[PDB]
């Protein structure tokens, strides 16, 4: 972990 | 066997174009490898794993998935419908809390762990590790892979998500492991996809329609999707005899579908992950 998961994205 | 009506990204893996639909596969589907996913858990109970997946470790109070990116990530490996190697069998390793966030000593605890567990599982066919998680660089992470490698499993870990290249984030830079980019259906490089020379592979990472907690399914993008394409494909040719833990990132390189990709910066592989098969 450093990296994702929110789950409203990021585009 | 074939697939019909599949997620475009199995589909993608079976073709050497892209826009089909079916998904082309030996019916020996991964049976014999396991693979362990690191990750939020899995929601082993989830029909679509037909109970193929088990909890084998958490790092938290419960070993359940409260978050859903690990159960999406064990779907594209191994689910019936969303997977790609059909009847692998699935282990996960709960080394990221329900936010989906980690340290660094806890995940590098869960590597080690799956290099001893291996030791005391059937897995005739051999053994896989899916890593889709990252951060910034850390010479213990990419140690810990490293190790994880040098122990017998195959190690496939996510470029990362920042558009950049991927020298700056672990374990996706430690040369010794399998890194993966994402492309989408479209055959570009996805617009998120970290690049760079320590890339290996790309596979199929932007609205991969997997999996999801509460018995349900749900379609995301990411590096951590593309990885477990690549995971669930080692496991697959594990089985059929094509290659070995030690040399299987090398194979699924050489027998890639080449310059296929559109967006690929000078100096990163174009190489997209490909099963080969033919009926
Ligand atoms: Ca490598």
């Amino acid at each position: 972990k450093l990296k994702l998961l929110v789950v409203i994205r990021l585009k | 066997a074939a697939q019909t009506n599949a997620p475009w990204g199995l589909a993608r893996i079976s073709s050497t174009s892209p826009g089909t639909s079916t998904y082309y596969y030996d019916e020996s589907a991964g049976q014999g490898s396991c693979v362990y996913v690191i990750d939020t858990g899995i929601e082993a109970s989830h029909p679509e794993f037909e109970g193929r997946a088990q909890m084998v470790k958490t790092y938290y109070y419960s070993s359940r998935d409260g978050n859903g990116h690990g159960t999406h990530c064990a779907g594209t490996v191994g689910s019936r419908t969303y997977g790609v190697a059909k009847k692998t069998q699935l282990f996960g390793v709960k080394v990221l809390d329900d936010n989906g966030s980690g340290q660094y000593s806890t995940i590098i605890a869960g590597m080690d762990f799956v290099a001893s567990d291996k030791n005391n599982r059937n897995c005739p066919k051999g053994v896989v590790a899916s890593l889709s998680l990252g951060g910034g660089y850390s010479s213990s992470v990419n140690s810990a892979a490293a190790r994880l490698q040098s122990s017998g499993v195959m190690v496939a870990v996510a470029a990362g998500n920042n558009n950049a290249d991927a020298r700056n984030y672990s374990p996706a830079s430690e040369p010794s492991v399998c890194t993966v980019g994402a492309s989408d259906r479209y055959d570009r490089r996805s617009s998120f996809s970290n690049y760079g020379s320590v890339l290996d592979i790309f596979g199929p990472g932007t609205d991969i329609l997997s999996t999801w907690i509460g018995g349900s399914t749900r379609s995301i993008s990411g590096t951590s999707m593309a990885t477990p394409h690549v995971a669930g494909l080692a496991a697959y040719l594990m089985t059929l005899g094509k290659t070995t833990a030690a040399s299987a990132c090398r194979y699924i390189a050489d027998t890639a579908n080449k310059g296929d990709l559109s967006n690929i910066p000078f100096g990163t592989v174009n190489l997209l992950a490909y099963n080969n098969y033919q009926a």
